[PDB]
């Protein structure tokens, strides 16, 4: 079926300024592709359909663009709300009706490295039998950061989630939560627990440890 | 005019079917496209398929060709998504959406239903353990809390009763294949007084009325 | 806020014969008014000269049914099974004779033959058994 493309997947511009955001189509989707803005945990809103045409009450910074393949979302000027996720869809009497991936709109700030925190796991939990190791990365910028764990020197996979929060009011950044599961054999089997973090906004990677007891 | 209203929330077992209703107000989808797109928890829309009556048929993507059902009973101005073979990813909010695309040109009127919630998951209402993440032993130091294993959601966490908001930082919940949710509330604050102020994080999962207040202190 | 769409008329047929045939047509423009209403530009080459059509469309209670020329013609504008294409069927009374005229109204330029066939398939069950009129397409129309 069609694929609707959307790059880049996040654009960083300061408030007031021109965003511009692609939406490129497998095939040709003749002026049948609509533009929806999403606030975080919200429910999708239309803005444009067929390509250029807006819908009721949409403010006129938005204006849509763009026919066969390639398609465009202009914001004339960003106003504070207009910081979202905006997909392009395939809107027809005729399907596939499929949608882009979306490009998230963030606030543009200077770099800022994490705050590196790791967290052993409490003697309540090690009760349970399980052990929840935790990785704090904090008030960083831009969102793009790795996080390894290391158990003795030997690299860990498939045994953690990772948790961001949406960029800060303030500040506008993020923080970040790695946590490592393991089971209190597991656990105890092992001395050093190390959290190697790698961000732009550090020259080498970052290593937080500690030593069980 | 025309409105369209889905099914409640449903918490759904890993091998069970589901079937979202939505009852249009007014108006009729005999000619208006009407479709289900779903979004899994923190990721992108996704159409499902829709009834498209100028071919005269229903479509499916071919994600979800043949687990799921898109049906309209005109009687009943109602029309259903039924998903089946449910794992623990088909976890989402559905919406049923009536498009505005008869006319050769219009006004884009669409309408959307306000969205069910589907959670599938084996477990029944419990109320979250809450362990600490004891801070590091003159600069900023960080705390926090584990709040793990509750269903369902929500948790809300407070610190210090209200009094500690900034520096705050609670991490969206994180479903688990245990079919629970877990969460981290994380806190910085002054290294001097980690020997004056105590920290109390205020777990509140209403779902199973459980108030925990941990306190976080260096361990020994 | 002139909300718009851009057209192709890519094929014609009528009830009574019209030997009067374009050798080129520009796109056709739609533009949304007030009152619901909905207007229709296009330019027709015919013997080098350039005449500028605009036709304005009553919405009606029925969807993609419209009344033009003040009550006096019916115009059906109804979506195509075939992708990107609509259908256009106008009876009633042009200049004091009644006529029927139908037109196939298309995204792409590009004739589609499924869509010719579709529309073929329309107008021979209406009774429109003249000749089908496929027109070229040209960005504009000068003497």
């Amino acid at each position: 079926e069609i694929v609707l493309t959307q790059s880049p997947a996040t654009l960083s511009l300061s408030p007031g300024e021109r965003a511009t955001l692609s939406c490129r189509a497998s095939e040709s989707v003749s002026s049948s592709v609509a533009w929806y803005q999403q606030k975080f945990g919200q429910a999708p809103r239309l803005l444009i359909y067929d390509a250029s045409n807006r819908a009721t009450g949409i403010p006129a910074r938005f204006s849509g663009s763009g026919s066969g393949t390639d398609f465009t979302l202009t914001i004339s000027s960003l106003e504070p709300e207009d910081f979202a996720v905006y997909y392009c869809q395939l809107r027809s009497n005729w399907p596939p009706l499929t949608f882009g991936g979306g490009t998230k709109v963030q606030i543009k700030r200077t770099v800022a490295a994490p705050s590196v925190f790791i967290f052993p796991p409490s003697d309540e939990q090690l009760k349970s039998g399980t052990a929840s190791v935790v990785c704090l990365l904090n008030n960083f910028y831009p969102r793009e950061a790795k996080v390894q764990w290391k158990v003795d020197n030997a690299l860990q996979s498939g045994n953690s989630q990772e948790s961001v929060t949406e960029q800060d009011s303030k500040d506008s950044t993020y923080s970040l939560s790695s946590t490592l599961t393991l089971s209190k054999a597991d656990y105890e089997k092992h001395k050093v627990y190390a959290c190697e973090v790698t961000h732009q906004g550090l020259s080498s990677p970052v290593t937080k440890s500690f030593n069980r007891g | 005019q025309v409105q369209l209203v889905q099914s409640g929330a449903e918490v759904q077992k890993p091998g069970s079917s589901v079937k979202v209703s939505c009852k249009a107000s007014g108006g009729t989808f005999s000619r208006y496209p009407l479709i289900w797109v779903r979004q899994t928890p923190g990721q992108g829309l996704e159409w499902m398929g829709g009834i498209f009556p100028v071919i005269g048929r229903t479509n499916y993507a071919e994600k979800f060709q043949g687990r799921v059902t898109i049906t309209a009973d005109e009687s009943t101005s109602t029309a259903y998504m039924e998903l089946n073979s449910l794992t623990s990813e088909d976890t989402a909010v559905y919406y049923c959406a009536r498009l505005d695309t008869y006319e050769i040109l219009g006004y884009g009127t669409d309408v959307w239903g306000q969205g069910t919630t589907v959670t599938v998951s084996s477990a029944s209402t419990k109320g979250p353990s809450v362990f600490p993440l004891a801070p590091s032993s003159g600069g900023t130091a960080a705390l926090g809390c584990l709040v793990k294993d509750y269903f369902p959601e929500p948790v809300t966490v407070s610190w210090n009763s209200g009094a500690l908001t900034s520096g705050v930082h609670t991490f969206p919940a994180v479903l688990q294949s245990s079919g629970l949710y877990s969460l981290s509330s994380v806190v910085t604050v002054p290294s001097s007084s980690l020997g004056t102020q105590t920290y109390i994080c205020n777990v509140n999962h209403k779902p199973s009325n459980t108030k925990v207040d941990k306190k976080v202190e260096p361990k020994s | 806020v002139a909300v718009s769409g851009k057209w192709y008329l890519k094929a014609m047929t009528a009830d009574q014969e019209v030997p009067e045939k374009p050798d080129s047509v520009t796109p056709m423009i739609l533009k949304a008014q007030k009152g619901g209403n909905l207007e229709a530009k296009i330019t027709m080459l015919t013997n080098g000269q350039c005449q500028n059509i605009t036709v304005v469309l009553h919405k009606t209670s029925e969807p993609g049914k419209y009344t033009a020329y003040e009550g006096q013609r019916v115009v059906f504008i109804q979506p195509s099974p075939v992708r990107d294409h609509y259908i256009l069927y106008s009876e009633g009374e042009l200049h004091g004779r009644q006529i029927r005229m139908a037109k196939l109204l298309g995204r792409d330029p590009e004739q589609s033959q499924e869509a010719l066939e579709d529309f073929r398939e329309f107008s021979r069950a209406k009774g429109l058994n003249q000749e089908i009129l496929e027109l070229a397409q040209s960005e504009t129309c000068s003497p």
